[PDB]
RNA sequence: UACCUGGUUGAUCCUGCCAGUAAUAUAUGCUUGUCUCAAAGAUUAAGCCAUGCAAGUCUAAGUGCACACGAGUGAAACUGCGAAUGGCUCAUUAAAUCAGUUAUGGUUCCUUUGAUCACUUGGAUAACUGUGGCAAUUCCAGAGCUAAUACAUGCGCCGCGUGCAUUUAUCAGUGGUGACUCUAGAUAACGCCGAUCGCGCGCGCGGCGACGGUUCAUUCGAAUGUCUGCCCUAUCAACUUUCGAUGGUAGGUCCGUCGCCUACCAUGGUGACCACGGGUGACGGGGAAUCAGGGUUCGAUUCCGGAGAGGGAGCCUGAGAAACGGCUACCACAUCCAAGGAAGGCAGCAGGCGCGCAAAUUACCCAUUUCCGACACGGAGAGGUAGUGACGAA
RNA sequence: UUUACUUUGAAAAAAUUAGAGUGUUCAAGGCAGGGCCCCCCAUUGAAUACCCCAGCUAGGAAUAAUGGAAUAGGACCCC
RNA sequence: CCGGAGCGAAAGCGUUUGCCAAGAACGUUUUCAUUAAUCAAGAACGAAAGUCGGAGGUUCGAAGACGAUCAGAUACCGUCG
RNA sequence: UACCGAUUGAGCGGCUCAGUGAGGUCCUCGGAUCGGCGCCGAGAAGACGAUCGAACUCGGUCGUUUAGAGGAAGUAAAAGUCGUAACAAGGUUUCCGUAGGUGAACCUGCGGAAGGAUCAUUA
RNA sequence: GGCGUGUUGGAACAAGGCAGAGUAAGGGAAGUCGGCAAGUCAGAUCCGUAACUUCGGGAUAAGGAUUGGCUCUAAGGGCU
RNA sequence: GCAGCCAGCUUAGAACUGUCGCGGACCAGGGGAAUCCGACUGUU
C-alpha cells in the first residue's frame, strides 16, 4: 500500500486465460502499456497457451529476444505486453498474422493471417481535447495519438489508421443502426446492430445492441465498439460473429460432430 | 452585515451583475437571477458542481446561517424476520438565501456538491411548500 | 508532522474516533506563510510527486492591476492597512491573499500621463518643473492628436480615487496567494469595493 | 431422511430440563500394511531470540590502463534503476477497516505504449598507487593522479521585429460537458529549448537504434469523498466547544476539498429510528460448518482490502515510504568492549527458549510460476521440492 | 403529485459452492484430450446459474401512503 | 332490607337529608367526521399494615403483664392493655 | 463457593489536566571554510523563535485484575439436639401483603384470598 | 493640625539577652512529650473541585493557569 | 430615522515590551485522610 505493486496471483488473474492453478501461484503480470490490465493478454499467455509455441517462460523470452514477434508491426521485447483489442500480431517470419479479437464469449482467440485487412485496426476515440491556438486532439484506443481532427467525428466514432503511417482513413459515425461488437462484460464478443441510445443527464447512458438472430438487449454507452457501419465489418470475423449459441445449442453441434468424425 | 467585501471572482466589479450556474433540470429561478445576497456555497451564486448524486429529505431544522437540517427517511430489511425497520439519516445542507417558505415540513431536494464544510456535501436544488395556507 | 486529516477530529455526533492508522506523508502540513516585506526571499519546496513549490518569505514589489481601466504595472508594495481575516495580519505586516494594501501609485501615473495626457495626481497648485514632463503637454502630428481627443472625453476617474494619487499610495488589493505561487500579484479598488474598506480603515482609525 | 429415546409416579397423562443421538474442529488416548491429495506456533506470549539467508543488478550500446587472462569478456570502481513489491502476523480498529456503490468538474505519478520536443568550453572524484588513526563495526582520515547520460555553463504598439513555463487583472466567443469560474482566443503585465553512447559505408552528405527533457496522453496503480450495510451492553441517556464541537466570512495549509488550521461571528451539530460510553476469545469481506424451509455458528488462516513490524513519535531519499530485512530520538529489552566507545530489531525463511491442551527441517534448487535491474546470461527462503505429519479428504 | 412493492438487462471480484462439458485406471480432483502415418469436439475446450441489502436500468398501477381547487393567488382558452 | 343485583380504570363503594361536579348503558333521520387501537419514556389512583405532624382514644387490640394447659406455650383459651 | 470489609488498599492496564521535554522539520540568524579574486558566490558547526512530538515526573478519570484481620450468608455432607411449623379439620384451616414480637420452626393484629372443610340453608 | 520619640545625654558594638515574627548551603521533624516555634499558602481573575451529608453543606475542598509596563481595539450611556 | 454634542467608569480581546519579572512594598486561608468529645452560635 505504500506504492504500485507488482505482482499478481494466478486465482486473481481474469477469467480469459484460463490459467492452471496446479502448476504456480502468481499470473503473468502485465506489463504496463496501452490497454487494461483487465482487457488484454500477456504476450507468453498468447505465445505459450493459445498458440503453444513456448514450452515455458524462458522460451517465450528466446522470441522476443529474437526479433520474431511485432505487435502493430514494431518488434517487442516485453513477453508482459498488453496485446489487448483490436492489436494486431503479425509474425514475418512465420508469415501468420493475428489479430487478438474475441469470441461469442469473452475470451482472445487466435485469429489467423489477415494481410490484406491487418494493416490496419480500429481505435476507439476517448476525448476531444484542445491544444494550443485551438488543435484538437484524439486519443485512441491503444494509447495512439492522433492529432487534427475532423470537425465532424466526436467522442464515441470509431477510426482506421494504418500500421505505418498511422492517420485516420475512415470512420464511422455513431448512430441508431451500426454494427458494433460489444465489451464491457457479459457481452464480450456479442456482435450486433445499434438500436436505440437512452440518454440520463449527470449518469451512464444506455444504448441497446441487436444481434443477428435478434439477441436485443441493453448496455452502457460506453460499451459499444462499432466496427461496421450498417451490416459490414471491417476485418474478418473469428468462427461465430455474435449468434452465442446457448448451452442446448452448443450441446446440439457437439453431439452432431463427433458422431461424424 | 460583514467583515470582508463579499464579490463574484469571475465577474468584474462596476466601472466608470450575478453569476449562476445548476444545471440538471434545476436552472435559476427568477428569485435568484437579481438576488441581493452573495455567497460562494450557494448553487447559482457561488462555484458548486452537482456531479455526484441526487436525493431527498425533509428540512427540520433552520437555526443555523446558510444550512437547514434535512431528514432522509429509508427502510432497512432484514432478512430473518422478513420485515423492514424504520431508519434515518440526517444531513446538513446549503440553503440558498434566494429560497424562501422553507421553514419546516418542507420537502427539499439536493445535490452532491464539493465538500463545502465538515458536514455539508449537498445542496438545495427544490423547495416544495406543503399543504398548508 | 503537521497533518491536515479527518480521523484525529471529532466525528458529526461528537463522538471521538479512534485513528485506524498512523501519521501517512500524503496528508502531511507545513509552516503558514507569513509573507513579510523584504526584498528577494523565496525559498523552493519539494511537493508532492517530485515538482517545485515557491515559498514566499517576503516581497517588496507586486504586480497590482487597475480595475477601472486596462493597465498591470510592477509596484512597489509599501505596507497593509487593513485585513478582514484579522488585525494580527497587518500589525506584524504579513502579505496574504485579500488584504488591502497601500501601493506605490508611480507606475500607474507614469502611464496614464502617457496615454491619456491629463495630469491627475499633480499637487493643486503647483506646476510640471521637470522638462520630461512637458513633452506631454506638446504639439504633435496629426494622426498622433487625433486619438488623443477621443481618450480624453472618458478620463473622470471618481473622486475617491483621485485622493490617493496625491499622497502615490494607491489602495491595492493581494489578489493571490503569496506562499503558494510565490508572488504578491493583484488589483486595485475601485467602486464599492473601495469605499467598503475605506469605511473600515476610517473606524479602525477612528 | 421435515426422526427422536431413557429419567419425577403405586401406576397415568403433562409441563419441563437433564442425559442419550449425529456431524463439525482443536487437543488427546490406543492403534496404524498401501496409494493419491493436503492443514500444519492462529488460540496462552504482536512473548523473547543464538547462527545463516531472504535485493541487488552489465548489455553489441552512460564511464572502462586488476596486466588475473590477452584488440577483446574484463574483478573492483563511479553513474542509472529497484529495494515503497512479495512475505509474515491480526496487535490495533465497531460507519472505522471492509463490501457493494461511485466522485475526483475536489488529485497526482516511476516504468510501459503513443505523442510531442550554443563545434560539445569547465574541475574535480571513486576504484587504485602511497602514508595512517581506533580493542572493535558495512568506521574512515591525509596526500597524489585519472572519466560523466553525476555536477556547472509572423504581428500588437508604434525607428523595424518573429519560440516560452507560470501568476494575477480585463475583454470576447475553437472543440466540448447533464451542468465549468472547462478546453481555446485576446488584452495589460510577469529551473523547456539534446555540450550524450554501439555494430557499421560512399565521397559538404543521408538512411538503422538507445538514453533524456518540456507541457497534454495512456497505463500499472494510489489518495480522499457520496449512498447502503457491524456483534454485545441502558447496572452507558443525553452528548459534542473555557484547545473546533455545528455552521457562517476571509485566509492559511496541502496535489487538491474541507475546522485541516488561524481569525472574526452564529449557538449550533448528534440523540430512544439507541447518539455517546463500555466490552469483544473483533482485522472486514469473498467464504466455512451445520441445516426441510426459516435459521444457528464460524471466518487468525494461502484471494482481495486494510493494519503493523518491541512500544510510540519525528524524518531522509524517491515518482511513490512517515519505510523500520532505511534512518533520528525517547521508552522497553539486549550484545561486544581495552570501560574510551560501538552496534541492535526473525508478527521474513529454518531453528531455540518461553508459553501452553495445542501446532514440522538450522533440509534441496531459480526449472516451473513469475517478479526486480544495465538484463537472453545475473538475483529472488516470493516461490518450487523433499523430510516430519493419523488436521482432514479420496 | 412522488414513494414502497414485482419483473428485465449491464453492474452485483476470481477461488469456493451450485453446475454444463472431459473415463485424472475409478474417485477426491484437474481444465485437460479419444482416434486417422498434419487435417479431425466442423483454425480440438468454453457454459450458465446464484451474487442477499443499497444504488443504477426498462414496465405495471393491485395493495398501502402521499397529493392537485373551500377567503379559489383554481384548470383551460382569451387579447 | 343486601341478592351470585348495580356502579367505578382499579383499589373500592350500602343510616337519613342537603350540597357539589362526574359516568356507563339506552333513546335519537342531532352534531363533529377518522379525529383510531395498543402503548417504551412519564403520570394519576391504589385495600391494609407502617411512617411523620394534630385531635380523639368506645370497642378491639401488635407489643406487654397476668391467669390456665403441657414434658416444655415466649401461643391458641382467659382477664387487662 | 461468592458477598461485606478498615487497610487511609494494591501489585496490574487505557485515554487525558498541568508541567518538563529529547529528536526532527521549518524559520530567523550565524559564517568554520574552499572556488573565484579585494567584492560577488557556495557554505558546515552552532543559536533565537515557531511547529510536530516521543518520553519522564505528578494528578484527574475510566476500564480491568487482585491482597485483606474480621463479619455475615448460601450450598453440599451426617440429617446429631430441640420442639412440631406444614401435608387428613394436621389437631389454632392454609396462605398473601404489612407490622410488631418470639430459642426455633412460628405467634398476633389489620386488610385480604380459597389454592377451604361452604359452589346450597329456606317467609 | 499636633509633636520631639514619651522620667536623661555622650562614647563604644564583648559575652549573654530581648526584638527584627533577619538570613542561611545540603538534608527536611532525624529535634521534641508533642511540628512548640515560624515556615509554607495567601489578593484578584479564569478554570477545576471529591468522601460524606440533616441535601442546606462540605468549599476559598483539593488541584491548576494568569497577574507588570506601554500602545490600541471592542462593548457597556446621557442630552438637543 | 439619525446627526450633532456631552459624560464617565468598568469589562473583554490583541499587539509590543523588560532580567519570565509583575496581588514586586503593604495587605493577605497551608492542605489532606481519620479517631474521641460536645450538635451548632452562645457561656464560664
Ligand atoms: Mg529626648
Ligand atoms: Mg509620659
Ligand atoms: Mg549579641
Ligand atoms: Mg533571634
Ligand atoms: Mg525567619
Ligand atoms: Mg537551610
Ligand atoms: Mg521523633
Ligand atoms: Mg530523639
Ligand atoms: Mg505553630
Ligand atoms: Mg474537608
Ligand atoms: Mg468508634
Ligand atoms: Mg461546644
Ligand atoms: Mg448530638
Ligand atoms: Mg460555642
Amino acid at each position: 500500500a505504500r506504492g504500485p505493486k507488482k505482482h499478481l496471483k494466478r486465482v486473481a488473474a481474469p477469467k480469459h486465460w484460463m490459467l492452471d492453478k496446479l502448476t504456480g501461484v502468481f499470473a503473468p503480470r502485465p506489463s504496463t502499456g496501452p490497454h487494461k490490465l483487465r482487457e488484454c493478454l500477456p504476450l507468453i499467455i498468447f505465445l505459450r497457451n493459445r498458440l503453444k509455441y513456448a514450452l515455458t517462460g524462458d522460451e517465450v523470452k528466446k522470441i522476443c529476444m529474437q526479433r520474431f514477434i511485432k505487435i502493430d508491426g514494431k518488434v517487442r521485447t516485453d513477453i508482459t505486453y498488453p496485446t489487448g483489442f483490436m492489436d494486431v500480431v503479425s509474425i514475418e517470419k512465420t508469415g501468420e498474422n493475428f489479430r487478438l479479437i474475441y469470441d461469442v464469449k469473452g475470451r482472445f482467440t487466435v485469429h489467423r493471417i489477415t494481410n490484406e485487412e491487418a494493416k490496419y485496426k480500429l481505435c476507439k476515440v476517448r476525448k476531444i481535447l484542445i491544444g494550443t491556438k485551438g488543435i484538437p486532439h484524439l486519443v485512441t484506443h491503444d494509447a495512439r495519438t492522433i492529432r487534427y481532427p475532423d470537425p465532424l467525428i466526436k467522442v464515441n466514432d470509431t477510426i482506421r489508421i494504418d500500421l505505418d503511417t498511422g492517420k485516420i482513413t475512415d470512420f464511422i459515425k455513431f448512430e441508431t443502426g451500426n454494427m458494433c461488437m460489444v465489451t464491457g462484460g457479459a457481452n464480450l464478443g456479442r456482435i450486433g446492430v445499434i438500436t436505440n441510445r437512452e440518454k440520463h443527464p449527470g449518469s451512464f447512458d444506455v444504448v441497446h445492441v441487436k444481434d443477428s438472430i435478434g439477441n436485443s438487449f441493453a448496455t452502457r454507452l460506453s460499451n459499444i465498439f462499432v466496427i461496421g457501419k450498417g451490416n459490414k465489418p471491417w476485418v474478418s470475423l473469428p468462427r461465430g460473429k455474435g449468434v452465442r449459441l446457448t448451452i442446448a445449442e452448443e450441446r446440439d453441434k457437439r453431439l452432431a460432430a463427433k458422431q461424424s468424425s | 452585515n460583514e467583515r470582508a467585501y463579499q464579490k463574484q471572482p469571475t465577474i468584474f466589479q462596476n466601472k466608470k451583475r450575478y453569476h449562476r450556474n445548476v444545471g440538471l433540470g434545476f436552472k435559476t429561478p427568477r428569485e435568484a437571477i437579481d438576488g441581493t445576497y452573495i455567497d460562494k456555497k450557494c448553487p447559482f451564486t457561488g462555484n458548486v458542481s452537482i456531479r455526484g448524486r441526487i436525493l431527498s429529505g425533509v428540512v427540520t431544522k433552520m437555526k443555523m446561517q446558510r444550512t437547514i437540517v434535512i431528514r432522509r427517511d429509508y427502510l432497512h430489511y432484514i432478512r430473518k424476520y422478513n420485515r423492514f425497520e424504520k431508519r434515518h439519516k440526517n444531513m446538513s445542507v446549503h440553503l440558498s438565501p434566494c429560497f424562501r417558505d422553507v421553514t419546516v415540513g418542507d420537502i427539499v431536494t439536493v445535490g452532491e456538491c464539493r465538500p463545502l464544510s465538515k458536514t455539508v456535501r449537498f445542496n438545495v436544488l427544490k423547495v416544495t411548500k406543503a399543504a398548508g395556507a | 508532522g503537521i497533518s491536515r486529516d479527518n480521523w484525529h477530529k471529532r466525528r458529526r455526533t461528537g463522538g471521538k474516533r479512534k485513528p485506524v492508522h498512523k501519521k501517512r506523508k500524503y496528508e502531511l502540513g507545513r509552516p503558514a506563510a507569513n509573507t513579510k516585506i523584504g526584498p528577494r526571499r523565496i525559498h523552493t519546496i519539494r511537493v508532492r510527486g517530485g515538482n517545485k513549490k515557491y515559498r514566499a518569505l517576503r516581497l517588496d514589489v507586486g504586480n497590482f492591476s487597475w480595475g477601472s481601466e486596462c493597465c498591470t504595472r510592477k509596484t512597489r508594495i509599501i505596507d497593509v492597512v487593513y485585513n478582514a481575516s484579522n488585525n494580527e495580519l497587518v500589525r506584524t505586516k504579513t502579505l496574504v491573499k485579500n488584504c488591502v494594501v497601500l501601493v506605490d501609485s508611480t507606475p500607474y501615473r507614469q502611464w496614464y500621463e502617457s496615454h491619456y495626457a491629463l495630469p491627475l495626481g499633480r499637487k493643486k497648485g503647483a506646476k510640471l518643473t521637470p522638462e520630461e514632463e512637458e513633452i506631454l503637454n506638446k504639439k504633435r502630428s496629426k494622426k498622433v492628436q487625433k486619438k488623443f481627443t477621443l481618450r480624453r472625453k472618458t478620463a473622470k476617474i471618481s473622486p475617491l480615487l483621485e485622493e490617493q494619487f496625491l499622497q502615490g499610495k494607491l489602495l491595492a488589493c493581494i489578489s493571490s496567494r503569496p506562499g503558494q505561487c510565490g508572488r504578491a500579484d493583484g488589483y486595485v479598488l475601485e467602486g464599492k469595493e473601495l469605499e467598503f474598506y475605506l469605511r473600515k480603515i476610517k473606524a479602525k482609525k477612528g
